[PDB]
């Protein structure tokens, strides 16, 4: 409320308290200001950066490893393209019904915040999360660690939130270098540690 | 005292502008009718800060080759104003990075500065609100926003009282209206004469007949 | 933004969206199935 | 004490607006009772007047409306220089002008439709395009689609540029009322500075850029090989090696030995002879020349000092017996008047466009233009039809200053106030002149039908019988041809190979220009011109100068500019507005292009274009037959329409069906305006009661009851598709056969 902002000096939106962690009072488009819409944004946001942090961690640190010798996993760009124990298109039907599931709770506990909690086959087992997006429970939350003080969970997920964020920059500046350079992510860097003035996004 | 004043440019400009010689032949800063970037405060601001830039270039663009033709920096690092990469075409150098890795680290550094400035100038109590590394305690400007000063653009305590801030905003007004001349002087015989400021200066004092604006 | 959202519907809006959508999925029809004078 | 004035955030930025169809209007806003309000939003929605009163609040309307108009243009101009760049064979054209088709257009391979991508040359398949580009392009030095790409970029940052204008100053910074009426100071900055240092700068361009890469083109280096423009102003003996006048710099300037620069800057006239297009050097000491007038020009007009006219002065200062007062009054008319400046500027930009039209055919000013026989045919066409519709658009405007602007009160003015007390007077003398010409015209045609129809060529009005030698266009011509030796000694050479004399210019063993005869022919079809053009002038004037009052209607002021008639009565009334006249006029516009095309497109491929031989057989595309054919109808159904037209309908199973298409299409839409002007609103809306009842019992009828389009959008609806079928007919005519023969 009363909270470092995005643009030092500006004015926050309306609809930005800082009552959500990460708020920094950005939203110049107003594509939040609608509460309905703001609720869904957040849910979509928290899932983005929870895909994109397994991603970056799932991108960037098996090709740290090939880049010397502990690993041999292939290119991340092209891991994909490349054959496994079936073929590609019977691991993506496995998926659809396997994430889509997963997914599909996740949107009735979105749409209708307790109406999933209940393990359907075995109804002793119940998640114990109170917001959504945060299910808790034994299979999310084993430890404990989401049920805290407000305070310890609003800095918690705010770290949550800011390594999500930091995590999409960085997949999508890992699938942009590897279209305009022609290597790896390691390479990158190493190529800018080498020479940090030149070996940049210019080469004309 | 008047340079080339009217009696509708007297009628706004009430000598309480560092630097009000009535000048205004066009009625640019006439109250009436304003907006957009053609206003009285943000005028005397755009004045203040070319003024200041163009003391930083007219004497850095000549720097060099002052400093380069007496041999007191080495030859190599010695340039004109339009030869050091500026304009690849008619010079470039080798520094440190690409010469447009260095425009990004310029932005990336100028824009800091010069977005918390305008902060300033839109709401004057804040830069000094909103945490910044500790260095937002001077960082709150005065209520002037061309004038600011503290513990980081006044360190030495200058314009210690009326008579002094008015006789030292009034020379640091003409000044840099000197060396937007001197940026304008500098790019003109650039363009007409191809050789640096510096040796413009020289050619004239070893031939005033023959080197001179009516030559090129 | 809910002012937006309602030019968004306005006749003629709603219109180029709908009829876009239509012509890109026909337009793909017929380059998956080219050439279909029967059925 | 012309100054900036200008008001603060008049106009809040919102949505809100948006979400309100009909806000500008008052009527309109309240939400359609009927269908009838779907059309009236549009109709209204350019319509500042009757939105707000306020001439202030008018103006700052106009203003911003014709900065999207600007963005509008160039977006268009950057997807020209994209496709140019990105989707087209000009790099391999430049190296085979003569033979290669240009093409910046491709379609992507759906339906069948990758026939229309023609094998046009360069390894390239893409649409023929006739906009000409691409001799711009290459006048202009571009010798990659890189820089094509970066002309395209710079077009779309002035396009946003321009749209930031646009809301700037209407929501931001709006100009006050005097702003806009400072008319002085508008026109000395149009004057010196857009027409003067445009023209001198594009002069800088084409001697540091245009003239030296043209040379290298001329002389054959391959474009890859030519230098970078930059390079000849960085490096000065690049450009004296071509023109050693570049070696003494700006210094032959100031000291008055301009003749030392008689190398670049020329006045040689005619045509470059290995390119077919006016000399580049002439060119560019035209553009000198033109902009020096120009910057003087825009000191006419006195504004913060002392020299000047005020324009006031100069209007109340002319005034003879038979005027009385003259042009007093006239200023405070054309500062209060949008419409008074629009009919003004619809007229002359729209005569201006006509013009472009022949100089540009008869003095080719584009390498390599002249003998792209698809281009050329296209661009005069083009201006054509773009010229007489600003034209007609002049009489609109003229006639809604009258019902809305004109006060004779307040703003009197004895000119206008003289015209319309005798304007009985004048409409009747143009109405007999034009029944003088129709009968001295067309008619003659039909003697010359039914003449030889009857056996009796000898009686026709024929170069090989009664002759109608057009002397003093003869005369003319005559007279241009010994200028350069007599009374222009300073020009080479004629102003254009039309004149009659000289000789002839080919490029590629294709003909570009000869000297054009005028004989009996080109006598009939300038007096078709002359009765089309008074017929056109004779609807229009009667509209503005019957705008307020009739002896039929003495109220018709009242009534409004745009209105369908005033009943029944009076033996009947309809199309008694000035709306009117100007749809009448746009059908008699449109017959009067309509024979000025034609009369263009057959007398150059008849006398003109064609195909030089090794030793100078000219082959003529229909080889002279203008001058037995063009003299009856009969003539120009057979030898004009039905065997022009051989390309248009069989172009089917080929590059150029898109034309075939196009010309069934045409004459379907004009075919269906014929429903609407042949018709009448009362017949469709009783029509239109059966099928609402049919809707409501199935319990399907709309809340927004249908109505029949109202009388005056019958008429706009019906005039809309006579034009754009009969116009696109032609194009998809011209286009087919001049491609496919030219
Ligand atoms: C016969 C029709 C039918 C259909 C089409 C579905 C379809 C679905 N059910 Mg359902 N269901 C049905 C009958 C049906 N069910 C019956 C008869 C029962 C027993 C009462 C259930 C009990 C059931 C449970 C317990 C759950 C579903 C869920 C789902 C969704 C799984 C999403 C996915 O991709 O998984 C692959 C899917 C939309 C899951 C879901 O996402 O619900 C939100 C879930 O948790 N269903
Ligand atoms: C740095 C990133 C980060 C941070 C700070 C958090 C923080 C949080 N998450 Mg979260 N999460 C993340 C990434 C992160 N998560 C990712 C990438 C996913 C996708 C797999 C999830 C999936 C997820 C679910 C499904 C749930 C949470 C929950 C929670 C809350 C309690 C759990 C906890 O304290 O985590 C502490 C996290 C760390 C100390 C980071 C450890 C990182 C390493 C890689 C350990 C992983 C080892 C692995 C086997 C390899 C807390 C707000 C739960 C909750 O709110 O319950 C009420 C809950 O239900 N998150
Ligand atoms: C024909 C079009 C047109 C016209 C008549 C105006 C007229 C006006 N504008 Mg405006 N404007 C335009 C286009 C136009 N603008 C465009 C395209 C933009 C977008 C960039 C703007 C952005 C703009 C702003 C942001 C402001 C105005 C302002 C003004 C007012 C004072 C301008 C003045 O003299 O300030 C003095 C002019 C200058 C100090 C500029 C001098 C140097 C610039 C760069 C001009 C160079 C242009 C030149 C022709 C390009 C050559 C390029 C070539 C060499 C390659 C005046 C009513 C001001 C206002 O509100 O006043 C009340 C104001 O604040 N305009
Ligand atoms: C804001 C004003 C300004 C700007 C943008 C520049 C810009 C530049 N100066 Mg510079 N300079 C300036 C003012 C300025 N000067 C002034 C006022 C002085 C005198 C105190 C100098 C004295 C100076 C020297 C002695 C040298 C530069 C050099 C340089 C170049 C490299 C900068 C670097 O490595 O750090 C660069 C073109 C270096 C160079 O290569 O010269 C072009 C160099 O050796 N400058
Ligand atoms: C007068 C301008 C003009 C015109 C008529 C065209 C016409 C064409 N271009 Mg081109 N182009 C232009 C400008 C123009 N361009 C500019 C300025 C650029 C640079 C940015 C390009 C870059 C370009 C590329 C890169 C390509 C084309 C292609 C094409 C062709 C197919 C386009 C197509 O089907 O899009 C598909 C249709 C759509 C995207 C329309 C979607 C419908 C939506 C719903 C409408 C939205 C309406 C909404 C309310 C308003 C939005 C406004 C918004 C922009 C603010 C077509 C001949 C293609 C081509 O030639 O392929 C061989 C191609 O690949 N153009
Ligand atoms: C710079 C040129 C210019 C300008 C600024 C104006 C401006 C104006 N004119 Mg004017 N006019 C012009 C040229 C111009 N005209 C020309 C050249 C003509 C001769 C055709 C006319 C004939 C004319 C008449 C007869 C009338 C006006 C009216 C008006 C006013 C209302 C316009 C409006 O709301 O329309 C809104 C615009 C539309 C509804 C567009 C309709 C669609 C057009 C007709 C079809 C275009 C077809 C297209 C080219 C091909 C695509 C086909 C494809 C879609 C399949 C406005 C002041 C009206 C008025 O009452 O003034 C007060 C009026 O009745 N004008
Ligand atoms: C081909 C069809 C056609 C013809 C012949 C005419 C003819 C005429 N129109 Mg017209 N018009 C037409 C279509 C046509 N229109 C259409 C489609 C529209 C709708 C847009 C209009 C709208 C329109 C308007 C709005 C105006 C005209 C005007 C005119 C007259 C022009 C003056 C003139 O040349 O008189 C001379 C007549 C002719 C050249 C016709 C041919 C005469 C023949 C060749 C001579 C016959 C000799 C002798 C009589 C033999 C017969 C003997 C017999 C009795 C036994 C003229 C009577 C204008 C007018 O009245 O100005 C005076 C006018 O303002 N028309
Ligand atoms: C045509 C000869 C001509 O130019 O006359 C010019 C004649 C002389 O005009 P005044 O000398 O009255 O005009 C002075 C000013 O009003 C025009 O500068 O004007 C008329 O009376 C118009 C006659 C229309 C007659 C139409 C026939
Ligand atoms: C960054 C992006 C989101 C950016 C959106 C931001 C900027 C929007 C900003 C604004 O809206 C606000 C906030 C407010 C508005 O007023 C203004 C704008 C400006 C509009 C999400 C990317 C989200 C990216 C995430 C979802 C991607 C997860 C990808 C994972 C699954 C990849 C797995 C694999 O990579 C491995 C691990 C190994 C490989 O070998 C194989 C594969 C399969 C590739
Ligand atoms: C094509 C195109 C484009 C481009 C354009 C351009 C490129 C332009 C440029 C332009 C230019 C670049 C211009 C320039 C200008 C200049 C000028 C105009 C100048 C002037 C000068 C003067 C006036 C002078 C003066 C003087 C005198 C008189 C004497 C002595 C002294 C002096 C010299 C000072 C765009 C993108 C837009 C868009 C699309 C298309
Ligand atoms: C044929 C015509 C009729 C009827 C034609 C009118 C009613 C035009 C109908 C226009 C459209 C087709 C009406 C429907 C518009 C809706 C937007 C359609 C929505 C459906 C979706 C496909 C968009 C009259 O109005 C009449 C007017 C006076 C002179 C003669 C004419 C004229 O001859
Ligand atoms: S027919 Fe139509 S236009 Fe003619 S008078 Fe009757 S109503 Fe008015």
């Amino acid at each position: 409320p009363d909270r470092p902002l995005w643009f030092p000096g500006s004015t926050p939106p309306p609809w930005l308290d800082g009552s959500l962690p990460g708020d920094f009072g950005f939203d110049p488009l107003g594509l939040g200001s609608d509460p309905e819409s703001l609720r869904w944004n957040v849910q979509a946001e928290l899932v983005h950066s929870r895909w994109a942090m397994l991603g970056a961690a799932g991108i960037f640190i098996p090709e740290f490893l090939t880049k010397l010798g502990i690993l041999n996993t292939p290119s991340w760009y092209t891991a994909g393209e490349q054959e496994y124990f079936t073929d590609t298109t019977t691991l993506f039907i496995v998926e659809l019904v396997f994430i889509g599931w997963a997914e599909g709770r996740r949107w009735a506990d979105i749409l209708n915040p307790g109406c999933v909690n209940t393990d359907p086959i075995f109804p002793n087992n119940k998640l114990t999360g109170t917001d959504v997006g945060y299910p808790g429970g034994l299979w999310f939350d084993p430890l404990g660690w989401g049920s805290a003080s407000p305070q310890k969970l609003k800095e918690l997920r705010t770290k949550e939130i800011k390594n999500g964020r930091l995590a999409m920059l960085a997949v999508m500046g890992a699938w942009f270098q590897h279209i305009y350079t022609g290597t790896g992510p390691i390479d990158n860097l190493f190529a800018h540690l080498a020479d940090p003035g030149h070996a940049t996004i210019f080469a004309a | 005292p008047l340079w080339f004043a009217s009696k509708q440019s007297l009628s706004y400009l009430d000598g309480s502008l560092p630097g009000d010689y009535g000048f205004d032949p066009l009625g640019l800063s006439d109250p009436e009718g304003t907006g957009g970037f053609i206003e009285p405060r943000w005028l005397a601001y755009g004045e203040v800060i070319n003024g200041r830039f163009a003391m930083l270039g007219a004497v850095g663009a000549i720097a060099p080759e002052y400093l380069g033709k007496v041999g007191l920096i080495p030859q190599e690092t010695a340039l004109a104003w339009f030869q050091t990469g500026v304009i690849p075409p008619a010079g470039t150098y080798n520094y440190w990075a690409d010469n447009y890795t260095l425009f990004v680290l310029e932005m990336a550094l100028m824009g800091f500065a010069e977005h918390r400035r305008f902060q300033d100038w839109a709401k004057p109590g804040s830069m000094g609100k909103q945490y910044f590394l500790g260095l937002e305690k001077g960082f709150g400007g005065s209520g002037n926003p061309a004038y600011p000063g503290g513990p980081f653009f006044n360190p030495l305590g200058f314009g210690k009282d009326e008579k002094s801030l008015k006789e030292l905003k009034l020379k640091e007004v003409k000044n840099g209206r000197l060396a937007m001349l001197a940026i304008l002087g500098y790019f003109i015989q650039g363009l007409v004469t191809g050789v640096g400021p510096y040796q413009n200066l020289l050619d004239h004092v070893a031939d005033p007949v023959n080197n001179n604006v009516l030559t090129s | 933004m809910r002012d937006l959202k309602t030019y968004l519907s306005v006749a003629p809006v709603a219109s180029t969206l709908w009829f876009a959508a239509l012509a890109g999925l026909l337009i793909e029809i017929n380059r998956f199935f080219p050439d279909a004078l029967t059925f | 004490e012309v100054k900036i004035l200008v008001d603060r955030d008049p106009i809040k930025t919102s949505f809100e607006q948006w979400a309100k169809p009909g806000h500008f209007s008052r009527t309109i806003a309240k939400g359609p009772d009927t269908t009838t309000w779907i059309w009236n939003l549009h109709a209204d929605a350019h319509d500042f007047d009757s939105h707000t009163s306020d001439l202030e609040e008018i103006s700052r309307k106009v203003f911003s409306a014709h900065f999207g108009q600007l963005s509008i243009i160039f977006l268009w101009l950057s997807g020209m220089y994209f496709h140019g760049a990105r989707f087209s064979n000009y790099e391999a054209w430049l190296n085979d002008p003569t033979h290669i088709r240009p093409s910046a257009q491709v379609v992507w391979p759906i339906v069948g439709q990758e026939i229309l991508n023609g094998d046009v040359g360069g390894g390239f398949r893409g649409i023929q395009i006739t906009s000409g580009f691409f001799q711009i392009w290459r006048a202009s030095g571009i010798t990659s689609e890189l820089q094509l790409y970066c002309t395209a970029i710079g077009a779309l940052v002035f396009a946003a540029l321009m749209l930031f204008a646009g809301w700037f100053h209407y929501h931001k910074a709006a100009p006050k009322l005097v702003w806009f009426q400072d008319v002085e100071s508008m026109l000395n900055h149009h004057l010196a500075g857009l027409l003067g240092l445009g023209s001198l700068s594009w002069a800088g361009h084409q001697i540091h850029v245009s003239l030296p890469i043209n040379q290298f083109l001329n002389a054959g280096v391959d474009p890859k090989e030519i230098p970078l423009p930059h390079e000849f102003i960085l490096n000065r003996d690049l450009l004296a090696q071509l023109y050693p006048s570049f070696a003494e710099g700006a210094t032959p300037f100031f000291t008055l030995n301009w003749s030392k620069y008689a190398d670049f800057l020329t006045f040689r006239g005619g045509l470059d002879p290995l390119t077919g297009g006016l000399w580049l050097t002439d060119i560019a000491h035209h553009h000198l020349a033109i902009a020096i007038l120009f910057l003087i020009a825009g000191h006419m007009y006195r504004t913060n000092w002392g020299i000047g006219h005020g324009i006031k002065d100069i209007l109340e200062a002319h005034k003879g017996p038979f005027t009385g007062q003259g042009h007093k009054g006239l200023y405070e008319i054309l500062t209060t008047s949008w419409h008074a400046q629009l009919s003004i500027n619809l007229a002359m930009l729209g005569s201006l466009t006509i013009i472009v039209a022949h100089h540009m055919y008869a003095m080719p000013p584009y390498p390599y233009l002249a003998t792209d026989y698809g281009t050329q045919l296209s661009l005069f066409t083009h201006h054509m039809w773009i010229g007489g519709f600003l034209i007609v658009g002049a009489a609109a405007h003229a006639a809604i200053f009258m019902v809305r602007d004109y006060d004779p009160t307040t703003r009197y003015n004895d000119l206008l106030d003289r015209v319309l007390r005798h304007r009985d007077a004048i409409i009747s003398h143009l109405n007999w002149v034009c029944i003088f010409l129709g009968f001295h015209s067309f008619g003659l045609y039909i003697h010359n039908d039914t003449m030889s129809a009857l056996g009796r060529p000898q009686d026709m009005f024929s170069d090989t019988a009664i002759q109608l030698q057009p002397v003093f266009a003869q005369w003319i011509q005559n007279t241009h041809a010994l200028a350069p030796g007599t009374t222009a000694p300073g020009a080479t050479t004629s102003t254009s190979l039309t004149w009659g004399g000289g000789d002839l210019v080919s490029v590629g063993g294709k003909v570009a220009l000869l000297p054009i005869p005028l004989g009996t022919a080109d006598f009939l079809v300038h007096h078709i011109h002359a009765f089309t053009i008074h017929v056109t002038v004779l609807i229009l004037l009667k509209g503005v100068l019957f705008a307020r009052s009739s002896r039929l209607i003495p109220d018709k002021a009242n009534l409004g500019f745009r209105f369908p008639c005033d009943g029944p009565g009076r033996g009947g009334t309809c199309q008694v507005s000035a709306w009117d006249h100007v749809f009448l006029g746009l059908f008699w516009m449109y017959n009067a292009i309509s024979v000025v095309i034609f009369h263009f497109s057959w007398k150059m491929q008849s006398d003109v274009w064609g195909s030089i031989n090794d030793q100078g057989v000219v082959t003529h595309i229909t080889g002279g037959n203008f001058a037995q054919s063009s003299i009856t109808i009969n003539g120009w159904l057979r030898d004009f329409l039905w065997a022009q037209a051989s390309q248009v309908i069989q172009s089917y199973g080929s590059s150029l069906s898109a034309y075939g298409l196009f010309f069934l299409g045409a004459h379907f839409v004009w075919a269906f305006s014929l429903m609407f002007l042949f018709s009448g609103r009362g017949y469709w809306q009783e029509l239109i009661e059966s099928i609402v009842w049919a809707h409501n019992k199935l319990k399907v009828a709309p809340a927004t009851q249908p109505r029949a389009l109202s009388i005056v959008q019958g008429r706009a609806v019906g005039v809309t598709h006579y034009l754009l079928g009969g116009i696109a007919t032609t194009w998809a005519f011209f286009l087919a056969r001049i491609i496919a023969v030219g």
